């Protein structure tokens, strides 16, 4: 189990950092294409932010 | 006149007097019952303020679905085995289709 | 609106229309963007409104 | 009526509920 | 009329009032609202005036 | 007289003269 918990534990971390890349963070969308793709540039530009 | 505002996209049909008094209405209208519909003036002579705007909202959704309604866009043909930009049906990216 | 093709590029140059504000999209980029539903509402408000 | 935003992409999360 | 507690209610509510129109104000809105002086203008009015 | 809505912000801009 001590060397099965460094890797759980790394996993986790890998897993949850992942996960944070499907959050909208308050932008209209987590997929920046979407943005790029529906946006004129200033107006996408503070979503991007 | 109404208790309360509206919810997004939300509509209303019912002509019942609102009671903003605390004297019941009884479904009359009178002393603090008044009638909730009112009636718009356009005169050719009235002012731009004034003046009756002819609107139309367009709102869109994806839900997941086929994509019903598209743009004017060609469509081309497909490509394999190569890191190409592909476009399906608005699914936006790059990457190598196999 | 559904199962139709659509062309919003003529509605934009029209020039026939006295405001045209989009919002999340921009006027001239959503002609080769697909959705599944589109609603129109319809109604006749005041010119100060 | 606030839709869930897994069930809806692009739209707006609120839905005609009059 | 000022640095006291009013009440609207009872006199919305009074029905002794022939006529009880508001302008730039709710009459069922500003039991909630405070200001800073109240001006209070009373004189005899022909019923067709 | 009438005052700047600097002053007046939920009354009417006139004010008492007589
Ligand atoms: C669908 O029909 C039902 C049945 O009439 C409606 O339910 C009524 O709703 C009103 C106001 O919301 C209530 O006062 C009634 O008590 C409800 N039941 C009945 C049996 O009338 C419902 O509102 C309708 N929904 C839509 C969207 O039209």
């Amino acid at each position: 189990g001590k060397l099965q918990d460094v890797v759980n534990q790394n996993a986790q971390a890998l897993n949850t950092l992942v996960k944070q890349l499907s959050s909208n963070f308050g932008a209209i969308s987590s997929v920046l294409n979407d943005i790029l793709s529906r946006l004129d540039p200033p107006e996408a530009e503070v979503q991007i932010d | 006149f109404r208790k309360s505002n509206l919810k997004p996209f939300e509509r209303d049909i019912s002509t019942e007097i609102y009671q903003a008094g605390s004297t019941p209405c009884n479904g009359v209208e009178g002393f603090n019952c008044y009638f909730p519909l009112q009636s718009y003036g356009f005169q050719p002579t009235n002012g731009v303020g004034y003046q009756p705007y002819r609107v139309v909202v367009l709102s869109f959704e994806l839900l997941h679905a086929p994509a019903t309604v598209c743009g004017p866009k060609k469509s081309t043909n497909l490509v394999k085995n190569k890191c190409v930009n592909f476009n399906f049906n608005g699914l936006t990216g790059t990457g190598v289709l196999t | 609106i559904s199962n139709c093709v659509a062309d919003y590029s003529v509605l934009y140059n029209s020039a026939s229309f006295s405001t045209f504000k989009c919002y999340g999209v921009s006027p001239t980029k959503l002609n080769d963007l697909c959705f599944t539903n589109v609603y129109a509402d319809s109604f006749v408000i005041r010119g100060d409104e | 009526y606030r839709r869930p935003r897994e069930q809806i992409i692009i739209g707006s999360l609120w839905v005609f509920c009059g």
